[PDB]
C-alpha cells in the first residue's frame, strides 16, 4: 500500500517563523494529499486537501503544496495556538493512509516553574489512600526534575510524574507529580517536601506544606 | 451544520463484539462516504474503510487484523460499524469522518467514540481536590487542582468552571498504575478570589456513563 | 474490474469548446478513488428540470481507474439554444451553462 513519510515527527520553530513539515509517499500519488491538524484531546481538523487547496476556516498562513511524491506544509509566522500532531493523508488510491504525524513544538526564553504542593485530600485520607501532588507549572525547557522529601529524606517509591505538552498560551510545559502512600505512612510524618531541579535555578526550587 | 455524534466510550471483553454509532445531520446523509478511522493511543492514524451512506457500499482496510461491517440507516441518517472478535489490538480511539465530495480526505470527523478491549471491569475515578496547606499564602495568583484516581478504561475529560475570568488550567496525561489510570488536571487563578469563588472540576469518564463535580475547598 | 456511477465531484479542466460540428468537448478530472466507476453527465435544458435532452457523443462516459485525479474526454450534442452540462448529482453536483446557436 501506499506508505506517507512525514520530516522528523518532533520539530521546532519559534512563534512567528515559518515551518515546513514535509510528506513523501511511497509513489506518485498525484496531487491528492492532504493535511489535518490534531491537538491534544481533540478531532483531527482538515488544513489542505489536493496538496494546496485550503479548508475554511483555516487561516492563510496555512499553505500546502506538492506533487508526484512530495508534499509540504508550510506555516507562515507560526502561533502558539499552531502547536498540534500534523497528518499527511494520501487520498490517491485504497487503502487510504497517514503520515506518523509530526508535532510542532516551540523554542522560546527560559522560564523558572512555579511550584505548587498539595496535602492529601480530607475525602482520600478518609477512603484509605493519601496522595500528595506537586505541580511545576510553566516553565521552560521541558527538561526538569523533581524529588519528593519526606522529613529531610528523598522518596522514589510511589511516584508518578505526567508532562503536558507545550501550553498555548505562553508555549511553556507543565508536569504533575504524584507521590501516592498509605493513611499510615502519611500521617506518621511532618514534611513534606517537593524540589524541582531545572536549568532556570542553580539550586533546587522547592515548595513544602507541614503535617500530617 | 455538519456534525457527527457518535456513541460513548465502551470497554467490552475480547472475544465480544460491539457496535459504534455515527449519526449525520446538517447535510444529505445519503450523498457521502462516511470513513471509520482508528487511532490507537500511541500510534497515528489508520483508515478502517468507508461507506456509500445512498448506496451501501463498502471498503474494507481488508489487511487489517480486525472484522469490520458498515451499515448505513438512511432512515435516521446514522452509519455503524460493527467490530466483532476484539482483541487488545482493536482497542484505540474510533473516529467516524465524513468523506469530502471532491475526494477522500474528510472534512468533518465526530469526536471519536474510545474502545478498550479488556477483561478488566470500568471503574470510575475517584476525584480528590487539590488545595493549600496552611501556612503559604501565595504570591498574586493561587493555583488549585483535581487528582483524577485509579480508573478504568481511559479517556476522562475534566472541565473546569470557575468564577474568575482568568483560569489557566493544565491537563496531565493519565499513566497507568496497577492497572489503574491516574491523571489530574490544574487550575490557576487570582488569589484574591480564593477560597471565596467556585472552582469545579466536573470529570467525565464516557466509559462509565459518569461525570463528578468536585467543588474545591479549603484544606 | 467496474463500479457503480461516480460518487465524487468532478472538476471541469478548461472550458468546453466548440467543435464545430454541432459538439462540444470538455475534458473533466475526477477526485475519487472508487473507480472505475459510470460518469454522471448529462445535457439538459435548464437546471430546474435535469431530464437530458442533449446526446453524449463519447460512448459511455468512464473512470476506468481506481487512482484519484483521473482525467475524462466528453463529446456531447447539447439542444439548440441554451443548455447545461451536469455532472454528479446531490450535494457534488456541478453544471457549466452553455449555448448553441
Amino acid at each position: 500500500d501506499i506508505v506517507m513519510t512525514q520530516s522528523h515527527k518532533f520539530m521546532s520553530t519559534s512563534v512567528g517563523d515559518r515551518v515546513s513539515i514535509t510528506c513523501k509517499a511511497s509513489q506518485d500519488v498525484s496531487t491528492a494529499v492532504a493535511w489535518y491538524q490534531q491537538k491534544p484531546g481533540q478531532s483531527p481538523k482538515l488544513l489542505i486537501s489536493w496538496a494546496s487547496t485550503r479548508h475554511t476556516g483555516v487561516p492563510d498562513r496555512f499553505t500546502g503544496s506538492g506533487s508526484g511524491t512530495d508534499y509540504t506544509l508550510t506555516i507562515s509566522s507560526v502561533q502558539a495556538e499552531d502547536l498540534a500532531l500534523y497528518y499527511c493523508q494520501q487520498h490517491y488510491t485504497t487503502p487510504l493512509t497517514f503520515g506518523a504525524g509530526t508535532k510542532l513544538e516551540l523554542k522560546r526564553a527560559d522560564a523558572a516553574p512555579t511550584v505548587s504542593i498539595f496535602p492529601p485530600s480530607s475525602e482520600q485520607l478518609t477512603s484509605g489512600g493519601a496522595s500528595v501532588v506537586c505541580f511545576l507549572n510553566n516553565f521552560y525547557p521541558k527538561d526538569i526534575n523533581v524529588k519528593w522529601k519526606i522529613d529531610g529524606s528523598e522518596r522514589q517509591n510511589g511516584v508518578l510524574n505526567s508532562w503536558t505538552d507545550q501550553d498555548s498560551k505562553d508555549s511553556t510545559y507543565s508536569m504533575s507529580s504524584t507521590l501516592t502512600l498509605t493513611k499510615d505512612e502519611y500521617e506518621r510524618h511532618n514534611s513534606y517536601t517537593c524540589e524541582a531541579t531545572h536549568k532556570t535555578s542553580t539550586s533546587p526550587i522547592v515548595k513544602s506544606f507541614n503535617r500530617n | 451544520q455538519v456534525q457527527l455524534q457518535q456513541s460513548g466510550s465502551e470497554l467490552m471483553k475480547p472475544g465480544a463484539s460491539v457496535q459504534i454509532s455515527c449519526k449525520a445531520t446538517g447535510y444529505t446523509f445519503s450523498d457521502y462516504w462516511i470513513e471509520w478511522v482508528k487511532q490507537r493511543p500511541g500510534h497515528g492514524l489508520e483508515w478502517i474503510g468507508d461507506i456509500l451512506c445512498g448506496t451501501g457500499r463498502t471498503r474494507y482496510n481488508e489487511k487489517l487484523k480486525a472484522m469490520a461491517t458498515f451499515t448505513a440507516d438512511t432512515s435516521s441518517n446514522t452509519a455503524f460499524m460493527q467490530l466483532s472478535s476484539l482483541t487488545s489490538e482493536d482497542s484505540a480511539v474510533y473516529y467516524c469522518a465524513r468523506s469530502a465530495s471532491y475526494g477522500d480526505y474528510a472534512d468533518y470527523w465526530g469526536h471519536g467514540t474510545t474502545l478498550t478491549v479488556s477483561s478488566a471491569k470500568t471503574t470510575p475515578p475517584s476525584v480528590y481536590p487539590l488545595a493549600p496547606g496552611c501556612g503559604d499564602t501565595t504570591g498574586s495568583s493561587v493555583t488549585l487542582g483535581c487528582l483524577v484516581k485509579g480508573y478504568f478504561p481511559e479517556s476522562v475529560t475534566v472541565t473546569w468552571n470557575s468564577g474568575s475570568l482568568s483560569s489557566s488550567v493544565h491537563t496531565f496525561p493519565a499513566l497507568l498504575q496497577s492497572g489503574l489510570y491516574t491523571m489530574s488536571s490544574s487550575v490557576t487563578v487570582p488569589s484574591s478570589t480564593w477560597p471565596s469563588q467556585t472552582v469545579t472540576c466536573s470529570v467525565a469518564h464516557p466509559a462509565s456513563s459518569t461525570t463528578v463535580d468536585k467543588k474545591l475547598e479549603p484544606s | 474490474t467496474t463500479y457503480g456511477v461516480c460518487s465524487k465531484a468532478f472538476k471541469f479542466l478548461g472550458t468546453p469548446a466548440d467543435t464545430g460540428h454541432g459538439t462540444v468537448v470538455l475534458e473533466l478530472q475526477y477526485t475519487g478513488t472508487d473507480g472505475p466507476c459510470k460518469v454522471p453527465i448529462s445535457s439538459v435544458a435548464s437546471l430546474n428540470d435535469l431530464t437530458p435532452v442533449g446526446r453524449l457523443v463519447t460512448v459511455n462516459p468512464f473512470v476506468s481507474v481506481a487512482t484519484a485525479n483521473a482525467k475524462v474526454l466528453i463529446e456531447l450534442e447539447p439542444p439548440f439554444g441554451d443548455s447545461y452540462i451536469v455532472v454528479g448529482r446531490g450535494e457534488q453536483q456541478i453544471n457549466h451553462h452553455w449555448h448553441k446557436s
